[PDB]
Formats: structure tokens, sequence, C-alpha cells
């Protein structure tokens, strides 16, 4: 009891949202499960058209928008009724990048920088030409 | 009496909780309106009276007041046509 | 560091980083077609006020400055004037691609390069205009922000 | 205003025919019920059912013909598409694109910068319509708010390659869009 | 299908609020006298009030 | 000694929180009516919204005022909220369930009216500039005009019941409620308590303000025009509706509290202010006044004459 | 006589001054140039298919018959005839354009007045609406989706039996939201004779669309110079009889049942066929010829390089935009790039429309004014 409780339901008496998806939920069946665990729940039927594909992010206390993969980004926006494992049955190999979130804000480094910002340690140089540079 | 004794120490004690809430965080057409209500609101006054005492009173009491009411309106509509609350 | 007073001083921030990000009050600044779309924002569909948003015309009590549009070199003065009259802990949001670093008419006269020259924008936003969802987003953007905000500690420590 | 007086006299001897009539107009302006209808019809709306797509748990309906976070497709071989035509920084409207090209040391062109400022690029599509390999695209990703004017300069290439982050979702649009298109 | 509730339950609060409020001040005084407030006391009342207090304050010490 | 002040802190803290969380409902039902939801994400269902914006109204950084720094622009706030609270000490939640009986109830509410009518007036003319002025004067008038038209609404219901404390008049309407004979008066009593505190259609006062200063001085002032939204509220529920007494007189509504009848009254009076708020376009000023001087005085007046004409000329009337 | 400033709902940004008299406004006066970005002088050091996206830039409520109106004046310019789908859908299209600004203005001109519900009703369409957009071609507003000579790409399957559900049910909304307006007593007494406009004046003021056809006068150019389609597609063009804000209100509406049925007539005529031109030289190859063949390759990028050139005359095109007579003047001579392209957005005619009719008023019937003349300050200055 107090596990799940403490995992990710008494969250909602603070954070409101929680608690309409757990009705949403309570209404809800499953559809997938994606490697960052979270869980995307699709209750068809006569509820509505804008809202019947949703997802619980799997991460009760700091959760943000663009966690979702790309695939299960499709299909929870709708563009392709597709689900996340069988674009990840496509998932293009010899190369690939890893879904990371829209940071941002957790110091430059996590962000990132171009090839003439201060703080990029690359900090490159556009000149166009050479000195002479004598011995 | 003894009933504006609470009412004063009410009085207070919004003062205090007040000046508390307060501390934390650290032309013609006016005046015609003014004078119908200085005259109206005497007949709410008389009317106040006349309200509570209608049964040690016979028509004649209702006849009274419906004669000072009927002055008043005269008033009123002398006060209309001469459209002084046209605004 | 007295372990314990850090905890509650971490516990205080926390309180107080909750209350300013629940209780935020925007203010509007619609120059062009982005003030459409922020009235889609806080239209029915993605609905503002359920996050504890109300747009408080008067500057003098508002907490964000959300400038949707287009700047000009006409409204530049009037923006500044009513920036400064705002409370001391602000926030700004860029809507909009000319609002932030010019955009279109960027190459134009009688046009600011976005309004990061007379303000400082904190979150922009991308989008030409924004999709409700993307300004939404951006305000939920400025909620992660203020919500790394430990102010008492730095009073503790100052 | 001589005209007024007697278009408001006919008006008034034209609805005023019988006793019914002004009987029912005088008690329909005087019991409000225009009023009790608006409110009626308020209060259905009241207790039916609302919209509020509770955003951050189910966004909202997009189409693959989006344009959002631009993108730098690749090949299934991991060979880079672009081969620097120009022809999008020749389209640009805005002219939100630079792109400066220079012959690899195995022989191919390949772009040795390429970068859009993010903001200065307005999304109007162009892009992908004037790519004659598909090299850049418009993939369907629209969070993207970040709080420095340096990141919507997006970089030279590099992040712009990372775009390839998407390159399943992305692949899926194209496909539906290469019917008609 | 009760999502009308959600509206009406914030006004609730208040209702519990007022009679809150009114039930507070009722208790209060039946402990500060002993029986509850009297609607109403003409100079009878209040004579009758001093009158029986004197006399039971003599039954009591006798 | 030390009861009274038990009450008085009884009364004053309860109604507070009763506030907060109407304006709260407020935005909430508004919601609703307009297809969509209030606040919902920082409480389990909002209710957290109100302290949440009591704390950021509280660490605001504040900004006080540069005219009449003292005695006249810190204290004006203060004035209209005692006058709010000072009425609220007379009203009747129970048989008892009093503060005090002030044998005169009726007079001493529409006074407080009128002394609220100069927490406004000195309240506007206390800032520097001119407009805030003359808005001020616009809302005088107006609700000067609505409170002639309440005392004649009340003169009204205490001819139907011979004393004036409020307990008398919740019995007179324990035989029957007065709103069920006199449902036109409670029409334009309830039209008439709209405009006393310029809600729902009658705005153009502060909608022109808002068209053209301190955080705690607003918080103060719009405190104080939901709470005299309240009282009005309540009066009205305590002199036309019945006042905690039970419908139909059956032997199992007896088991409710009382109480709560009285608390479900002002509720659903309530949840009418904000619904006829989000329904309609509001008035300008030159119809406002013509309407308060022309529509709802002489209406009110005829009512008076016909109600103690009925009720004088049969052995009706105690 | 006083003089106050007025510089406010987020209904556009402009500096009204106004010259008072007690609560009459005895000379009101814009000043309008609070929004301008030289749109002109950009599309000069700018081309055709590159300035497309400036004219659904301009008058950003009703977004696409901007492009519909330069489309026109281009292919005017050019001879450059177009299929029938992409005349029907174009007019399609269109007249969902003209639903959704008379939404907006409509809706809030009513929270202008104070009320919010239908505001709130009539933006949950538009949300409809723009999805139809975004779903068709490119983002919820601004699709850069009618270029010279047809439409960019075909609509999807499907989109003609939502928009068969969308017309039934905003047949129902309208129903709705006419009921909870026009015949509310405040509703009435606020809008009816205020802004009076006797067909004289409104001709020398150059008004146009909903505001010429308020007082009178019966002239809209779908009627007139029918520029496409339109014929086959016959529809009512309602007038009001008594010019002020009551009559333009209806006007409105009726304009929106009109586009209802001229949003049913299209899905039943439209003749399945191709779109936008018959010369890869004005428009250009599809991709599986552009990768396929060889001379589509070259035309490809010869028209996404200096676009078509067009010849030396220079002309004048109107268009009914859903606010007026949107007018466009091309002075084009020989090269690729468009010489003094000029603007006639029908704003300048309705803010000076504004100063004279919005005397001997008050304030609130100032704010009611702008409301019924639906300005958008992106098309009055440009
Ligand atoms: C600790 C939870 C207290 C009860 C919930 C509440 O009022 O939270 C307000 C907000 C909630 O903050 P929060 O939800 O942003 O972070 C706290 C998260 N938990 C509850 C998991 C530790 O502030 C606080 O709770 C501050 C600390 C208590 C005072
Ligand atoms: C007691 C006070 C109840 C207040 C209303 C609760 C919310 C409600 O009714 O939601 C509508 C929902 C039902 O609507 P819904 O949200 O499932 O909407 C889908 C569409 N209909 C309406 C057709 C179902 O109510 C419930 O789900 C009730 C059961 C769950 C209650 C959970 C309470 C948690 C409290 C935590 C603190
Ligand atoms: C023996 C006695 C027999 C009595 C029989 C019944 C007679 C009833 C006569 C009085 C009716 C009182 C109620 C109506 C009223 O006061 O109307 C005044 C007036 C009617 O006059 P009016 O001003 O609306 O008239 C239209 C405008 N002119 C004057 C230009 C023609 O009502 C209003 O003005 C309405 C104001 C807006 C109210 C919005 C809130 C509504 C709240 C819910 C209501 C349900
Ligand atoms: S694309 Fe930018 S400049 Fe254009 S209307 Fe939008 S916010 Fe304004
Ligand atoms: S058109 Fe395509 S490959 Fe060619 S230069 Fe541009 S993105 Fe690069
Ligand atoms: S999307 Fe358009 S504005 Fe952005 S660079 Fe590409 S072609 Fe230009």
């Amino acid at each position: 009891l107090r596990e799940l409780k403490d995992e990710g339901y008494l969250r909602c008496l603070p954070d409101g949202n929680l608690l309409q998806t757990k009705i949403h939920n309570i209404g809800a069946t499953l559809v997938g499960v994606d490697k960052f665990g979270n869980k995307y729940y699709e209750k068809l039927g006569d509820t509505q058209y804008g809202r019947h594909r949703w997802v619980e992010y799997a991460e009760k206390s700091r959760y943000n928008a663009s966690q979702v993969p790309p695939e299960w980004h499709g299909w929870l926006h709708f563009i392709t009724d597709h689900t996340g494992d069988e674009l990840l049955l496509l998932k293009p190999k010899r190369y690939g990048v890893e879904h990371k979130e829209n940071l941002s804000g957790e110091g430059e480094q996590y962000i990132y920088h171009s090839k003439g910002h201060a703080l990029n340690p690359g900090q490159r140089d556009w000149t166009r030409y050479q000195p002479w540079e004598s011995k | 009496m003894s009933e504006f004794a609470p009412i004063c120490i009410y009085l207070v004690i919004s003062l205090l909780v007040s000046l508390i809430l307060l501390g934390l965080p650290f032309d013609i057409r006016f005046y015609l309106v003014s004078i119908l209500f200085i005259i109206f609101d005497p007949e709410v006054t008389f009317s106040f009276p006349w309200a509570v005492s209608l049964n040690k009173i016979d028509p004649f009491g209702s006849w009274s007041m419906m004669a000072f009411l009927l002055i008043l309106t005269i008033g009123s509509l002398y006060e209309w046509k001469r459209g002084a609350l046209d605004w | 560091v007295s372990k314990a007073a850090e905890f509650v001083i971490s516990k205080v921030d926390d309180l107080m980083n909750w209350a300013r990000r629940g209780s935020i009050w925007p203010m509007t600044f619609g120059l062009a077609c982005c003030a459409v779309e922020m009235m889609h924002t806080g239209a029915a569909r993605y609905d503002l006020d359920r996050f504890g948003i109300i747009f408080r015309p008067s500057p003098r009590q508002s907490d964000c400055m959300i400038v949707a549009g287009t700047l000009t070199n006409k409204m530049a003065p009037a923006l500044r004037k009513v920036y400064d009259q705002m409370p001391e802990p602000r926030w700004v949001i860029s809507m909009g691609s000319c609002a932030n670093g010019g955009g279109y008419y960027h190459y134009s006269y009688s046009v600011v390069r976005g309004c990061d020259r007379i303000v400082p924008v904190d979150i922009y936003v991308p989008g030409c205009p924004p999709t409700a969802e993307a300004l939404l987003y951006g305000l939920l953007q400025l909620q992660k922000k203020i919500n790394r905000r430990k102010d008492f500690l730095h009073w503790w420590t100052k | 205003t001589k005209l007024e007086d007697e278009q408001r006299e006919q008006l008034a001897k034209e609805i005023s025919k019988d006793w019914s009539s002004v009987f029912e107009r005088s008690i329909n302006t005087l019991f409000l019920t225009e009023m009790v209808r608006g409110l009626m019809l308020t209060l259905k709306y009241f207790f039916e059912t609302k919209v509020t797509i509770n955003y951050p748990f189910e966004k909202g309906p997009l189409s693959p013909r989006f344009r959002g976070e631009h993108a730098l497709r690749r090949y299934p071989t991991g060979e880079e598409r672009c081969i620097a035509c120009k022809l999008c920084e020749a389209i640009c409207p805005a002219q939100a694109i630079t792109i400066e090209a220079e012959e690899r040391e195995d022989g191919s062109r390949r772009t040795t910068r390429y970068d859009i400022d993010m903001t200065k690029c307005i999304y109007c599509g162009f892009c992908q319509e004037a790519c004659p390999v598909d090299a850049i695209v418009e993939g369907p990703n629209f969070e993207f708010a970040t709080e420095t004017h340096e990141e919507l300069l997006y970089d030279k290439e590099k992040l712009l390659e990372n775009g390839d982050r998407w390159e399943t979702e992305i692949a899926e649009n194209l496909r539906s869009e290469s019917l008609y298109r | 299908n009760l999502r009308w509730m959600e509206a009406v339950l914030p006004l609730g609060i208040i209702a519990g609020m007022l009679c809150v409020m009114g039930n507070a001040q009722y208790y209060i005084h039946k402990a500060a006298h002993g029986r509850p407030k009297h609607i109403g006391n003409d100079l009878w009342d209040v004579a009758m009030e001093r009158r029986d207090k004197k006399l039971h304050e003599q039954a009591a010490s006798s | 000694y030390i009861a009274v002040p038990a009450e008085i802190l009884g009364i004053i803290l309860p109604l507070l929180l009763g506030v907060a969380f109407l304006v709260l409902a407020e935005r909430k039902v508004m919601a609703f009516v307009q297809r969509r939801k209030g606040p919902d994400v920082v409480g389990s269902f909002g209710l957290l919204q109100p302290l949440a914006d009591g704390l950021k109204l509280i660490l605001k950084e504040p900004i006080s005022p540069s005219s009449a720094n003292f005695s006249l622009f810190r204290m004006a706030p203060v004035a209209t909220f005692m006058l709010s609270l000072v009425a609220w000490a007379v009203v009747p939640f129970d048989y008892g369930m009093v503060l005090s009986d002030s044998n005169i109830g009726l007079l001493y509410l529409f006074a407080i009216s009128s002394l609220g009518v100069y927490g406004i007036i000195t309240a506007g003319w206390s800032s520097n500039s001119k407009y805030a002025f003359l808005g001020a004067l616009r809302s005088a008038a107006q609700m000067v005009s609505y409170e002639v038209s309440i005392g004649l609404i009340l003169i009204t219901v205490l001819i139907c019941v011979g004393s004036c404390n409020l307990s008398e008049i919740v019995m007179a309407q324990k035989q029957i409620w007065f709103g069920i004979p006199l449902f036109p008066v409670l029409v334009m009593f309830f039209i008439s308590c709209l405009a006393e505190t310029n809600r729902a259609p009658f705005d153009l006062p502060e909608a022109e303000a808002e068209s053209v200063y301190s955080s705690m001085g607003s918080a103060l002032f719009f405190l104080g025009e939901y709470a005299n939204m309240i009282l009005m509220s309540g009066l009205c529920t305590s002199l036309s509706l019945g006042g905690w007494l039970p419908i139909l007189d059956l032997p199992i509504f007896k088991r409710i509290p009382g109480s709560i009848w009285f608390s479900i009254k002002v509720i659903l009076f309530l949840f009418l202010y904000i619904w006829v708020r989000a329904a309609f376009p509001r008035y300008r000023y030159d119809q406002l006044m013509g309407l308060g001087w022309k529509v709802f005085l002489p209406l009110s007046l005829a009512w008076v004459v016909a109600v103690s004409g009925v009720s004088v000329t049969f052995p009706w009337l105690p | 006589n006083f003089t106050s400033n007025f510089g406010p709902a987020a209904h556009g940004v402009l500096r009204s001054v106004l010259e008072m008299n007690g609560e009459v406004v005895e000379r009101a006066e814009p000043h309008i140039g609070l929004l301008h970005r030289g749109t002109e002088k950009l599309i000069e050091y700018k081309t055709y298919l590159q300035a497309l996206p400036y004219f659904d830039r301009l008058d950003y409520v009703s977004t696409m018959a901007q492009e519909h109106a330069y489309s026109l004046a281009v292919e005017r310019l050019l001879n450059c005839e177009v299929p029938l789908r992409a005349q029907y859908i174009r007019v399609l299209f269109c007249e969902i354009t003209r639903i959704l600004n008379h939404l907006l203005a409509l809706t809030t001109h009513a929270m202008d007045v104070g009320a919010s519900t239908p505001s709130l009703w009539a933006f949950e369409e538009r949300e409809k609406l723009l999805e139809f957009y975004e779903r068709v071609s490119g983002a919820r507003m601004h699709a850069s989706f009618i270029r010279p000579g047809g439409v960019a790409q075909d609509l999807p399957l499907g989109l003609c039996r939502d928009i068969d559900s969308f017309t039934q049910q905003f047949a129902s909304r309208i129903d709705e939201l006419e009921e909870m307006l026009t015949g509310n007593r405040i509703w009435k007494q606020r809008l009816v004779d205020i802004g009076t406009v006797t067909a004289q004046q409104a001709k020398d003021w150059g008004f146009s669309g909903v505001m010429l056809r308020g007082p009178g006068v019966c002239w809209d150019l779908r009627r007139a110079a029918p520029y496409d389609v339109y014929d086959q597609l016959d529809f009512d063009v309602p007038v009001g009889t008594r010019g002020d804000c009551y009559d333009r209100y209806c006007i409105r509406i009726e304009e929106m049942r009109q586009s209802m049925r001229i949003i049913w007539q299209c899905p039943n005529k439209i003749p399945s066929g191709m779109i936008k031109a018959d010369d890869r030289k004005l428009c250009p190859p599809s991709r599986c010829r552009m990768k396929l063949s060889m001379e589509s390759s070259i035309h490809h990028f010869e028209l996404y390089t200096e676009g078509f050139s067009v010849p030396a005359p220079s002309t004048y095109t109107a268009v009914e935009a859903p606010k007026g007579e949107f007018g466009v003047f091309l002075v084009s001579n020989g090269s690729n790039r468009p010489y003094r392209c000029k603007i006639r957005a029908p704003g300048f005619a309705h803010l000076q429309g504004l100063d004279f009719m919005s005397k001997h008023h008050m304030l609130a019937d100032v704010v009611t004014i702008i409301g019924t003349q639906d300005i958008v300050s992106g098309e009055v200055d440009r």
C-alpha cells in the first residue's frame, strides 16, 4: 500500500494534475511502456476526441514534457497511430542518439554553446586569413 | 442596550486584525443626485416607525402616510419632467 | 552549517518557490499576431487559469511580462516605461520570433531587433506564431526556472 | 430630427394593435424572460462536460505536415544528406540561413558551416521544399524554449545534425507525404 | 459523472466556515454563562436574570 | 469578560477563510460555465490556490504610495474593512447563535452600508490622480442610489412583520418564506444588491478605472468588496428566504443542524451572483443611473404601497 | 475640453487621444504608427514566392484571404490560368477564413462590451478551424498555402468528412451564440443607435466590406466582380437597413451563415483533378518528377533560385476580405522582384471612420465603435 502510495499516488494531493490523470486512469486501459519507464494509456470510447490518448511520465516529482521519446511523441500527438514499439522496431541503425529532454537550465555544460561562445570548450576563431608568424 | 458593548469590542478587534493584515508585507449631476438622496432618505427614516406600528393605528395611519408619499411623489414627478435625473 | 537549520532553510525556500510559481500573474503585451495565439492559450482548450495564471492588466501588481508580437522603434520607450513600473520579482517571456531576435522584419528599419535590447528577457520561446502548446510549455519552463530559486538561503548566507 | 418623431409614432402605432400584444410585450420586458433564457443556457453549459486539454499529460492533435524544430537527416549508411546546393539559403525568405562549403578530402562536397538562427527563421516551410535530397526537414517538435538567445541561434550544423534523434518519427511523416507532395 | 461537484466544492467550504463561525460563538457563550443565548431580552428578562442569580447564590451560600 | 473577544475572533477569521475560498470558487464556477476548468494545479482540486496567491502577495516587494502617506492613505482601506466586518456583527446563524441582538438591526445594516460609501469615496480621493477621483464620485452616486432602493425594500419586508431584530424576522418567515409572495420584491432586492457592490452587470466605474495602489492596499480593498458581497447575500437570505428553517416542515429535515440551512441558502445566492456575472454584458453609466432613478425607485415604492394595502384590509397584520 | 489619453481584452495596440467635454467625445484621434515594419520596402528587396508570407502576415486574423488577393494580382499580371480543383479548394478555404475572422471579431466585440462566455465558445470553434488549417498545410495560423497559380499541396483524405461534421455542429453553435446575445436588452441598449453612418459619408470616407454594406448600399466584390468560382456558388449577401452597431452585428452573423452555405456547396461540386498549374515554368514540379526526370530538375532549380519573371505592366487587384476591399497594387517590371507592391487594407478607412463617427458619444461607446469596426493594427499600419 504505502509503497506505491509514496511512489506515484500521494504526490497528487499537492500536485493537482496527477489527480486528474489518476481519474483518467481509473477509466483507462494500457497501450505502452517506454524505457524511460513511462506509461502511455488510451481510454478510447465515448469520452471525446481531444482526450483519449495520454501519458503518465513515471517521474512523479519533476515531470516535464519532451521527456517522451520521438516514437511515442508521434503516437501521442496523433500524427500517426503507430505504436512506439513499432516505430522502435524501425529505429534507424548504424547511428543514432538516445533521447534527452530539453534541459536548457541545468548549467551551461548540460546546456551547450556555439563554436565562438566563451563558455564552449571549443572557442573557435574566425579570421579567414593567417598572420605572418615568424619564429 | 448592553449589546453595543459586544459591537464596540468587535470594532476594536476588527481594527487590530486589519492593522495586522496591513503590516505583514513590510458636476450638477452629482449634486442633484445627492440632493434627491437627502430628500428620499428621510422618506425611509419616516417609513421605519410607520412600518412597525400598523396595528395600533387604523386606516388613519395608512392614509396619513399615503398623503406624505403623495406629496413627495409629486415632488419626484416634478423632478422627472424637468429631467434632472436624466444623466 | 547547523544541518538542521539548513534543512529548515531548504524547506522555506521550497515553500516560497512553490507559492511564487503557483500564483504567477503575467502581463500581456499584445503587439502582433502572437497575441491572437496567446489568447488561444488563455482560451478554453489549453487553459491557463488552471495553472493559477490571471492576465492582470495593471502593471503595478503583475509578475511576468509576455512580449508577444513585434517591437517598433516608436514602441520601445512605452515598453521600457511599462517594464520599469513593475515590482521587484520580475520575469520576461518573449513570444513569437520577432519579439526575440528581430525575426522577419529584423532586416528592416523601424523595428527593434528583438526585445532583448530593451528589457532583460528571461525565457524567450520559439514560434511563428508559437503553437499554444509551445507557449504553455514556455510558461512551464518559467515555472521550472523559478523553482530553482533558493532565496532565503542566499539571505541567510549574505 | 422631425422625422424621428413621426417614425417613433408609427412604430408605436404598429406594434400596439390590440390589447393582448401590449400586455404580452409589457410583461415580457417586465419579467426578464430573455434573461432567464440566457441563464438557463449558461447553466446547461455549466453542467455539461469541458475541453481543458490538461496539457502536460495529453497534448493536442497535430498533422504530419507540421513545422517545428528543424533537422538534417542522413542516409541509412550514416552518410550525410546535405550537399551544399545553397538552395535553402537562396529561397530563405528571412535570410535566416548561413552556409559555407568546401571540397572534402575524400572528394565529395559537404558543408563546413550550416546554421539557422532559429528566431530569424520564422517557420514557413520553404526549406523542406527547396531541398533536392530531403536534407533539411521540419520535425514535429515544438518544445524547445531555452532561456538564452544563443541557443535559438542553432549551432553550426552540430545541433542540427542532432535532429537525427527524431530520425524515426520524421521518417514516418515523410512516408505519409511521399504520395501527395 | 460528478464533474460539477468540482465547482461547488470550493463554494461548499464557505458553507462549512459560516456554520463553524456561528457555532463557535454559540458554544462559547454556552460555556460562558451556562445556557444558550436568548433572542430579544426585554427589561423584564434582565431583571429576572439578576434576581434569579442573586436568589440562587443566597440558596447556595445559606 | 474574555468570552467576547473569543467570539469576535471566531467571527472574523472564518470570514476571511470563506472569502478567500469565495474568490477561488468564483473563478472555478465561472470557468465551468465557460466550458473550461478553473485553477486545478496547485491544490488537489485547486484548493491551495488562494493560499498560494496570498503568499505571493505577501512576499511581493511592496511599494509605498506618494500621496498623504499617513493617516489618510493607510487608513481608508482599513476603514472600509472595519465597516464590512462590523456589519457582519449582527447576523443570525441559528436560534440565538448571534453575536449581538441589537433590537434595531435593520437600521444598523442600512447605516453601515452608507458608511461603506464613505469608505470608498475617501479611498478614491486619497490618491493623487484625478481620474480615480471621478471614478470614486461615480461609484459613490451609484452606491447611494441603489441604497435608497434597498431601503424601500427593507421597509416592505419590515411591514410584513412587526419587530426589527433579525431573529423575529426569521420566525415570521418560519411560517412561510417571504420570498414566495414577494418574489418580484426579491428580484428587485437582488438587482439592487448587485448594483450596490458593482458586481455583475454594473461595472463601468471599475471597467473605466481599468481602462483609464499598494499591493496590500489593493488586497484589503478587494477583500472588503467581496466581504460586503457575502454580507449582502447573507442578509438577503436572512430576510427573504427563511434563515435556518427547513423546507416543507417534515421531521426528517429537523435532523439537519439548522445552521446548515443558512449556509446552503447563502452559498446558493453566491453561486447566483457568480452565475449572473458570466452571462450578461455591462451597462453604461448613463443607463445605470437612469435605471436606478427611474425603474427601481418607483417599483419599490409601489410595492411598499401595495403590500401595506393588502395587509391592512384584512386582519393579517401583527 | 479635457485632453484624455487612451492606451489600452488585448484589442490591439493603438493610441487614442480625445478632446473631451464632460462625458462627450468632442474629438477622437488615433495615433497608429505604434506597429510599423516596412512591409513594402521588404517586399521590394524581396521577391514573389519569397514575399507571399508578408501578405500572410498582414491582417493576421484572416490569414488566407490576403494570399488569395496577392495570388490573384500576380495571375492577372501574368496570364496564368488555374485548374478547377485549385479554384474550388481555394474558395473553400477563403470562406473558412471568413468564418474564422467573424468569430474572432464578433466575440472580441462581445468581450469589450462585457460578455465573456461567447468569447470562449467562439475560441473553441476557432481551435477547430485552425486544426483544419494545420492539417491541410503548415502551422495553425500563417499557412502559406495559396501560391501564384493554385495551392501548394493537395489536401488529405477525410478532410471533407471532418468539414461536414464541423458544418453541422457550427450551425448549431452560431444559433446558440445568437440566442445568447441577440435579444438581450443589455446588449441591445448598449449597441443600437451607436455610431450611425449615412451612406453618403460612408462612400465619402471610403469604407468597404460589412461597413459599407451596413448602411443601405448593397455592393460586395463577390457579386460585382466575381473573381473566382463564386458564380456557381450562389449565396445571399445580407444588407443592413439603418447603419449602426446592431445592424453591422446582424450582418456579421448572416455572413457567417452564408459562408456555411458556400462551405457546403464546395465539397458537393469539387471536381477531383489536378492542382496549381500545367507549366513547370510558373509552378515547380512535384518531387517524383523532380528527382526522376531531367528538365524537371532544371525548372525546379531555376524556379526556386530566381523565381518567375512577370512582364512590364502594373495592376490593381481587390478581394472581398472579411474586413473589406483588400487591395494590392503591383508595378512589376521585367525582373523577378515586385517593383513597389502597395497594400490597401481597409484599416485606414475604418480609422478615419472612428474619427468622424465617434463624436458626441461616451467612452464606452468609443470602445463599442472600435469593436464594431474590427480593426487590426497589423494591417492598418503594415
Ligand atoms: S511571425 Fe512574429 S512578427 Fe509575425 S505576426 Fe508572428 S509574432 Fe509577429
Ligand atoms: S537544399 Fe538541401 S542539401 Fe541543398 S544546400 Fe540546402 S538543405 Fe543543404
Ligand atoms: S523554414 Fe523558411 S524562414 Fe526558416 S530558413 Fe527555412 S526557408 Fe527560411
